[PDB]
RNA sequence: AGAGGUGAAAUUCUUAGAUUUUCUGGAGACGAACAACUGCGAAAGCAUUUGUCUAAAAUACUUCCAUUAAUCAAGAACGAAAGUUAAGGGAGUGAAGACGAUCAGAUACCGUCGUAAUCUUAACCAUAAACUAUGCCGACUAGGUGUUGGAUGAAGUGCUUCCUUCAGUACCUUAUGAGAAAUCAAAGUCUUUGGGUUCU
């Protein structure tokens, strides 16, 4: 029954209601205490505001990110 | 797909939420100012939106400000005279023609050049059916090298 | 893409900044010191490129040897005539300086 | 009436395959259609291996092996009984 | 308007000599009378002066070349091999 | 015939048995010195019967008769090759084989061309039927292996180059580095050919014979 | 004291060449083949002819003084055929039985990494 | 002292040393084994290495434009092999041809040789069982086994497998689906007959 379908996350993009798989997050690089926004499935390299350091490596998917930091989904 | 085979359904699908994301406290005035500055520094609107999303964290500029990026770019009067897709097609055709001139034995490059110029003519016909491209515009294949302005 | 980047920067300055092409104009710009960057085509006659480099090194202005000939330099500038030498009086919002 | 679903060869997503030459008759046959036998065989029968061992030294000498890799056209393979005619239903079975 | 269907510059020969001979001489007269790129000044103004000499109308500079074209494949290949080193 | 006399064949110092066979030459009459004829002939001899170990029976060395004194020929390294049966046994359907070759000169100005061959491994948890590798990985492996077989064959002399062929150190090192790109099974220098050699120096020939 | 020669064995669906030289490959000691061991214009490739060829060369090697022999097997050539002819079996058999030391055996038939065109048309032989 | 070759043979080469062994140099060709019911390409077709140039596809995208699209008489690009023209090349194979055999005959099948051709360059030619004998675009309809290229999540050991998914690519079974049947997951959703379009 296709209306109240609940576990269509494993379904390919453009499900019954097409919703993108990407999202946005904030990264707290350890020892840097800086604020910036970051896109999952990004395509460019980024630099922090406080201390100039790389954060994510642009690849064909969700990037590699750095060795550490605390990265949290910023969906409200 | 226009030429060849393969459906290739890969694309980007916008989220259901049409409004500005709630977390975004950014203001449309500086969004437009940044878009103008970035276009002035010189980038096509597609990659303008790309770097806007990646480095400024403002997805779907149409959500932040109630219109499209090429629309504001035109409203500022600084939009280019040749649309992005037509310009890129012309650039690719120019490059492959330059290559063909040296290697005229590249039948495959000849075939692909024919396809590219067919696309150019169809796209230009559409763009001049719209008023946003002069009626006398033709794209003869000689001056296309400098036509990139 | 060793020439693609410089061609793109040239296209950007042609739109934004002010420039001048021609041996006489570029020589005058170097004399007055208003030149910031001089582009020399690979086709430039040896004497002309020599005097250009001497003027530029006197006036502390950079010289960039174009990868193409004067036809290619004109095409890159968007003109339909040979150029063979360029002076950038000012750079607009272009990264050609570095 | 299309005796075989694959047309007697193994060509798919392909226009042309380079032919090889039958090891028996020398006729050109497409590589995917040719019947290939990679036979690994001794130089000598077991009786002669015993004699080679007893006329050899190192007390561990191992008789070399022949790797031949023949390929045959349909007619040559059928005549050499490398393949059988088989029945209509058994024709589908490959292994 | 178009003056000849296919004879081209060989129309000066009328009906004399064979058709094959006229076509063969046309093929190379086309490139013997053409203008070539002067790599020294960049202007396509190099014309044949004599059987193996090519002069640029702008440079006033002349260069040894082929009988009917500024360059021949055998010479350009040799130059390429030399410059490879 | 009755006018032919035996000659002994000697092997260089780094080898084991040092006397691997006899050769025949006709009489020394006329302008035929019967030593010019003996000079510069090639002997293809296995390593099993040269170092008395079975595990190296798959390789054969070429020795070129370089000097003759009295009655024995001393020879020198002239080439290397693995045997056909082993080469064919190494090739099985389901794996991609890597082939590479390079030209390299040693400190002795000894110009060599070396061909090495490799195969892809199956690892343990694959549970598949094929071990094919992407052409990009093929290219990377070939580049890495050409560089490796060039560097350590160029920074070493010919004698120690041969004495490092003997333990196939090249294959061990190529594995130790290529574990991190694609697992490879038995990889060895398939063949070594002497492209050109310096003028004969009897001094160093006898130095490596003694 | 053990002295070694090299026997190039050539089995090619016709006369089986038996060719013993020294280690270098020059200085041929004895070449017998199978043509002179049978005078029927046939059976040149036969085991019958190969066996007498092999015992004859073994006798001559014994009288020459070489007692150990290496083997180099060869089949036709790079275009004709890859499989050794009927005579190789009996050549090796008789060389073993004749009593001389047999050392190392190796297959050396010329194998083209190329594909130079072989005889007969694309239709091949019709017999 | 024979060697080639054959179902036997012969033509042919061969005491001036053939065939055979080994080495050196040259030449043209080809690019095996890996090599697959695998990949790429509109089709023809495309397999030695490296470099440069060039394009394509899939995937990922909260990037841009916003109907720009589908199919197409005329017209255009490409179009195996053979063939034609002109230079070069010319090893091997080899339409023609010449021999030797077989046969009643054999101008054929077989064998020895061999011109054109095959190869490169520059032009023509525009045809093949150019075949999946199946035009292109779109929607829907079923399970399983694989396999190629991406992307997602997790677990054996920074490394590798499994899960999901897109796009190719085959195969097996199944049809109260079709078909004259062979068979077909399209050749189905057709007398319960009309998605669009071209050709015959």
């Amino acid at each position: 029954n296709p209306d109240p379908v609940e576990e269509s996350k494993k379904h390919k993009l453009k499900r019954l209601i097409p919703t993108p798989n990407s999202y946005f997050m904030d990264v707290k690089c350890p020892g840097c205490l800086q604020i910036t926004t970051l896109f999952s499935h990004a395509q460019n390299v980024v630099l922090c505001g406080s201390c100039n350091i790389m954060l994510c490596q642009p690849t064909g998917g969700k990037c590699k990110l750095t060795e550490g930091c605390s990265f949290r989904k910023k969906i409200e | 797909r226009m030429y060849g085979k393969g459906k290739g359904i890969s694309s980007s699908t916008l989220p259901y939420k049409r409004k500005q994301p709630s977390w975004l406290k950014q203001k449309p005035s500086e969004i437009e100012d940044a878009i103008i500055k970035l276009a002035k520094k010189g980038q096509t609107p597609s990659q303008i939106g790309a770097t806007l999303r990646d480095n400024y964290g403002i997805p779907q500029v149409k959500s932040v400000t109630g219109n499209k990026i090429l629309r504001i770019l035109r409203a500022q009067g600084i939009a280019t005279t040749i649309p992005e897709d037509l310009y890129f097609l012309i650039k690719k055709a120019v490059s492959m023609r330059k290559h063909l001139e040296k290697n005229k034995k590249d039948k495959d490059c000849k075939f692909r050049l024919i396809l590219t110029e067919s696309k150019i003519h169809r796209i230009s016909r559409y763009y001049k059916r719209k008023k946003l491209l002069p009626s006398n515009w033709k794209y003869q294949s000689s001056t296309a090298s400098a036509l990139i302005a | 893409s060793a020439g693609d980047n410089i061609n793109a920067k040239l296209q950007l300055v042609m739109k934004s900044g002010k420039y001048q092409f021609g041996r006489k104009s570029c020589l005058k710009a170097l004399r007055t010191g208003k030149g910031k960057l001089v582009i020399v085509s690979s086709n430039c006659p040896s004497i002309q490129r020599s005097v250009i480099e001497y003027y530029a090194m006197l006036s502390k202005c950079g010289v960039h040897d174009y990868h193409g000939d004067n036809n290619d330099l004109g095409t890159a500038c968007g003109k339909l005539f040979r150029i063979s030498c360029l002076v950038i009086t000012d750079v607009g919002d272009s990264d050609i300086i570095k | 009436p299309k005796k075989r679903r694959n047309g007697g060869r193994s060509k798919h997503n392909r226009g042309h395959v380079n032919p090889l030459r039958c090891s028996n008759c020398g006729r050109c046959v497409p590589k995917d259609k040719a019947i290939k036998r990679f036979n690994i065989r001794n130089i000598v029968d077991t009786s002669a291996q015993r004699d080679i061992k007893e006329a050899s030294v190192y007390s561990t000498f191992q008789l070399p092996k022949l790797y031949i890799k023949q390929c045959y056209c349909v007619s040559c393979a059928i005549h050499s009984r490398f393949v059988r005619v088989r029945s209509r239903e058994q024709r589908r079975v490959r292994k | 308007s178009r003056r000849t269907k296919k004879v081209g510059l060989t129309g000066k020969y009328g009906t004399r000599y064979g058709s094959s001979l006229r076509k063969q001489i046309k093929k190379i007269e086309l490139m013997q009378h053409a203008k070539y790129l002067c790599t020294f000044c960049g202007k396509t103004a190099t014309k044949r002066t004599c059987v193996g000499i090519w002069k640029c109308k702008k440079c006033k500079r002349k260069v040894c070349g082929g009988a009917w074209s500024l360059t021949t494949p055998a010479a350009v290949a040799a130059k390429s091999t030399i410059i490879r080193l | 015939f009755t006018k032919k006399e035996w000659y002994d064949l000697k092997a260089p110092k780094m080898f084991l048995v040092r006397n691997f066979g006899k050769t025949l030459v006709t009489k020394t009459i006329g302008k035929k010195l019967a030593t010019d004829s003996l000079k510069g002939r090639i002997y293809e001899v296995n390593l099993a019967d040269l170092n008395n170990d079975e595990d190296q029976a798959h390789k054969k060395i070429k020795l070129s008769c370089d000097h003759i004194i009295n009655r024995d020929c001393y020879t020198d390294f002239c080439g290397l090759s693995i045997t056909r049966d082993k080469l064919c046994s190494l090739i099985r359907k389901g794996y991609t084989l890597i082939e590479g070759h390079t030209d390299v000169k040693t400190l002795d100005n000894y110009h060599l061309r070396m061909f090495c061959i490799a195969f892809t491994k199956k690892r343990q948890n694959q549970t598949k039927s094929t071990c094919y590798a992407q052409t990009s990985q093929i290219k990377k492996i070939r580049k890495k292996m050409v560089d490796i077989m060039t560097a350590e064959a160029s920074k070493v002399l010919l004698k120690d180059l041969v004495k490092k062929f003997i333990p196939e150190s090249i294959g061990k090192e190529i594995e130790k580095q290529c574990k991190k790109i694609y697992p490879l099974q038995n990889v060895l220098i398939r063949k070594v050919k002497i492209l050109k050699r310096p003028k004969l120096d009897i001094s160093k020939l006898m130095e490596l014979h003694t | 004291e053990l002295v070694f020669g090299v026997a190039h064995i050539f089995a090619s669906f016709n006369d089986t060449f038996i060719h013993v030289t020294d280690l270098s490959g020059r200085e041929t000691l004895v070449r017998i083949t199978g043509g002179m061991k049978v005078k029927a214009d046939r059976d040149e490739s036969s085991p019958y002819a190969a066996m007498m060829a092999a015992q004859d060369v073994a006798a001559r090697l014994k009288e020459l003084g070489v007692t150990a022999i290496h083997i180099k097997l060869r089949a036709s050539g790079g275009t004709k055929s890859k499989t050794p002819g009927p005579g190789a079996q009996s050549a090796l058999r008789a060389l073993a039985r004749s009593g001389l030391k047999i050392g190392r055996i190796e297959d050396v038939t010329p194998i083209p990494t190329d594909s130079t065109r072989k005889k007969s048309g694309r239709r091949g032989r019709r017999l």
